[PDB]
RNA sequence: CACCCGGUGGAUGGGCCGGGGGUGUAAGCGCCGCGAGGCGUUGAGCCGACCGGUCCCAAUCGUCCGAGGUCUUGACC
RNA sequence: GGACCCGGUGAAAUUGAACUGGCCGUGAAGAUGCGGCCUACCCGUGGCAGGACGAAAAGACCCCGUGGAGCUUUACUGCAG
RNA sequence: GCGAAUGCCGGCAUGAGUAACGAUAAAGAGGGUGAGAAUCCCUCUCGCCGUAAGCCCAAGGGUUCCUACGCAAUGGUCGUCAGCGUAGGGUUAGGCGGGACCUAAGGUGAAGCCGAAAGGCGUAGCCGAAGGGCAGCCGGUUAAUAUUCCGGCCCUUCCCGC
RNA sequence: ACCGUGAGGGAAAGGUGAAAAGAACCCCGGGAGGGGAGUGAAAUAGAGCCUGAAACCGUGGGCUUACAAGCAGUCACGGCC
RNA sequence: GGUCAAGAUGGUAAGGGCCCACGGUGGAUGCCUCGGCACCCGAGCCGAUGAAGGACGUGGCUACCUGCGAUAAGCCAGGGG
């Protein structure tokens, strides 16, 4: 619900900033598509597009940064602008097989 | 052949138990990746008690590698008699069953 | 919840305190009781 | 409120027998990509960074 | 858990892409009225699993275990 | 949101003991353990309550001890006033 | 001279690696330290308060407060974090509060009054409080204090002299 | 110590050795704790460290275990050791 | 030498039951003592020249135990050494 989002939110956020973070299996598996999806919008690129992407992310700097910045570095492909890579270790007490994901580059 | 150990070891004797019951009687180096990349706690520990083990030998018990663990075991003892919620009246304590940890390291 | 413990310096003290016990027959009694008898300290001492 | 509780000393025997079906199974691990060593079947590591791309450190 | 299909000589996930379904014509500029709003562009926009394309992405590489063919009698080649 | 799978921790009353199946019969008269029989591989985890006369508590309902404790009146006696 | 008293005391197994993490106000990411960090430090998104999950005066508890070291156990997991360990250090007032003033309840209580003894009562006087009364305030200043320490501004009572 | 506001209750817990000579140094390790050396008559006498039994948890070995009932078991006959 | 058809025995144990060896956990135990218990002979008052009993207190460097207490591990005088 409000949480599913939130996530996708900040994760989508942080990420674009670095372009490959460290969350567990799933977490990543999703932040992908979405974030992913988002991308495809930076690609659309315009009034609208932006008015969305931001709509969620909320933040000029980026929002723009990507739409212009990265977007391009991608204008060509077909989704997938992300390469979700699992990881070797696992957060303690837990034992969760975290994992890392980036913007396929 | 030589051996590693250590009592006053805080931990689930049991749990521990699985630990070896694996890497158990097997090539040094070998399991040395079992516990390196296995899971559940103890490992860490378990590992440890393999290094001062492999060590002790070569060092003062002597032929490297060709070694392994002819045998490995763990015992419980000393408890940790632990107090909990008074039956909301009378005490109910558990016990972090201390934990011993011996383990062989003889040469092929 | 209001147990029955809320101590009250003023209170508890007063109420109980070297003196009093003293002042009293009884009090006095046991007191010098306790004293020898047991050792220890005493109320107010508390 | 202990409606139901055991009724007869569980029997070590059995007891354990129970605790019997249990057991571990060493990590299926493989061996380095070029990292040379044993890794978590499918991953880089404090030995790798590779896979195909240098996405790590050391 | 066991059970089914796939493991880049792949269409298995996602992604994208068409397709459907669903919401009722968007963000903007435009033109009418002091304003509120309306009318247009514009059945727009936006689309969660539904039908199906395309190797953008991610199923790399690797291990382990596994047979041999038990004793007697006879029936045929 | 627990419950389930992971990792970390890790109790608790009751319990002689136990590898504890159904039957129809039985015995102190409502039996997994005795007889005859029929089904019957060894272990487990997610469950569902029936039987183990399940747990809780040496029945409060009962009677029995020329037990006890409280109130009652034209019970016995005695004191206070 | 002991199974054996739902016996007493001590240990030790049960159920059981299932039941619980003490409010369904959620988090997640980047860097940093460390032998080792979901659980520490900085930082950036995000959620919950907001009549509180605010600061304040009390009463109660008394070093729990800060600072440098450290994690064996207590922290219902970790833990380099602590309101945990050791060591050092911290809170100053003519004017704030208590007394150096006042009494009601009440308590004491020379005299007085009655008890088998211990005791009972009890005048005046005394004890007795965020009730009465009383002479200040704003800024600064350390790891902690502050109407007390700084300083600027405002006072009171007693004493000696004239 | 500890529960009790109080009057009051009211525990547990002694033992190395001849004496410390109480373990310098080197090793794995964040440490505790474990491997050697040295004291030594012995340290499986080693720091809550004399004797240190049982219950109860382990590590290996012999035998034994998947058409099978009883805590028990004990009598017969058989194979492995 | 191959094929079919039948007929009977065996190995393989996830844990498990018994026997043996080696730990661990736990402290019984014997033996021991700076402590009691018990009975008998000794002895029998302390107090304002503020007692018995506490409070806070000095050791150079500190909680406790102690002996004193401000002239605080003690200050004088005589006997023993």
């Amino acid at each position: 619900s409000s949480h599913r989002l939130a996530l996708y939110r900040n994760q989508a956020k942080s990420l674009l900033t670095h372009g490959r973070i460290t969350t567990t299996v799933p977490k990543a598996k999703e932040l992908r598509g979405f974030v992913d999806h988002l991308i495809h919008l930076a690609k659309r690129g315009d009034l609208h597009a932006r008015r969305l992407v931001l709509r969620d992310l909320q933040d000029v700097k980026l929002v723009r940064k990507l739409f212009d910045e990265i977007a391009p570095r991608y204008r060509d492909r077909q989704g997938g602008y992300t390469r979700v890579l699992k990881l070797a270790e696992r957060r303690r007490g837990d034992g969760a097989p975290l994992a890392l994901v980036e913007l396929v580059e | 052949e030589a051996k590693a150990i250590a009592r006053y070891v805080r931990i689930s004797p049991r749990k521990v138990r699985l630990v070896v019951d694996l890497i158990r009687g097997k090539s040094l180096e070998e399991a040395r990746n079992i516990l390196r990349y296995t899971n559940k706690r103890g490992a860490y520990f378990v590992a440890k008690v393999l290094e001062s083990a492999a060590a002790n030998a070569v060092n003062n018990h002597d032929l490297e590698d060709r070694l392994y663990v002819k045998a490995a075991y763990v015992d419980e003892g000393p408890a940790l008699k632990r107090v909990l919620p008074r039956a909301r009246g009378r005490a109910d304590i558990i016990k972090k069953r201390t934990s011993h940890i011996t383990v062989i390291l003889g040469e092929k | 919840m209001k147990r029955t413990y809320q101590p009250n310096n003023r209170k508890r003290a007063k109420t109980h305190g070297f003196r009093a016990r003293m002042k009293t027959k009884s009090g006095r009694n046991i007191l010098a009781r306790r004293r020898a008898k047991g050792r220890h300290q005493l109320t107010v001492s508390d | 409120a202990k409606h139901p509780v055991p009724k007869k000393k569980t029997s070590k025997s059995k007891r354990d027998m129970r605790r019997s079906h249990h057991a571990l199974t060493a990590p299926n691990l493989t061996e380095c990509p070029q990292c040379h060593g044993k890794k978590l079947s499918h991953h880089i590591c404090p030995n790798c960074g590779y896979y195909d791309g240098r996405q790590v450190l050391a």
